[PDB]
């Protein structure tokens, strides 16, 4: 069905690489690539606020 | 209340009595005046402090767990998580609101009976020698200066020593 004038669909996808962990990629077609990837590390005491307040 | 002292045989409160919970008024020719009974107040005030450190002192701040989000196909466990947040809710408000009912009638009978083991000890003191008017009052059948009023909030009132004179004052409107 049409969606924001688009009878096509696109499905987002994610992982997670372990330090020294290759990811490969191969396709003949239909692939969006990566192009901006993010490094991180875990704080612990953070979490999501869903709110209209002012910050 | 359950001691039947406070807003009972003694009526009411003393608002000129400013540096303590319990004690006394004094009044002979020397002078008059409200005096806070140390002892008492002193080891009421670290029993209240105990009190509401063992109710606080385990209730430390903690790192409230992330709002979880489910989708369409996850009302099951949507509702799972909805079923932890209320039960755990209606346990801690019902038991914080009841504790501090229970609490507090506790703490107004503590108070009750620290005023009337006050009034024991002076009234297991004086015996003959003091008649009871009531409201928590003495009249002496003797006179009594500042020193022997000191002894009477001391524990050391000397019955004898006064006993000979409040016997004859006694027994004056005895006859």
């Amino acid at each position: 069905p049409k969606v924001r004038d688009q009878e096509g669909r696109m499905n987002y996808y994610w992982t997670l690489v372990e330090p020294g962990d290759k990811i490969t990629f191969e396709a003949t077609g239909n692939l969006v690539v990566p192009r901006y990837a993010f490094a991180m590390e875990r704080n612990a005491g953070s979490g999501i606020i869903i709110s209209d307040t002012p910050v | 209340g359950l001691f039947g002292a406070i807003a009972g045989f003694i009526e009411g409160g003393w608002t000129g009595m400013v540096d303590g919970w319990y004690g006394y008024h004094h009044q002979n020719e020397q002078g008059s005046g409200y005096a806070a009974d140390l002892k008492s107040t002193q080891n009421a005030i670290d029993g209240i402090t105990n009190k509401v450190n063992s109710v606080i002192e385990k209730m430390n701040t903690q790192f409230t767990a992330v709002g979880k989000e489910f989708n369409h196909l996850e009302k099951r466990i949507e509702n799972l998580n909805k079923k932890v947040d209320d039960g755990f809710l209606d346990i801690w408000t019902y038991n914080a609101e009841l504790l501090v009912l229970l609490e507090n009638e506790r703490t107004l009978d503590y108070h009750d009976s620290n005023v009337k083991n006050l009034y024991e000890k002076v009234r297991s003191q004086l015996k003959n020698n003091a008649k009871e008017i009531g409201n928590g009052c003495f009249e002496f059948y003797h006179k009594c200066d500042n020193t022997c009023m000191e002894s009477v909030k001391n524990g050391t009132y000397d019955y004898p020593k006064y006993s000979e004179e409040a016997k004859l004052n006694r027994e004056e409107i005895d006859s």
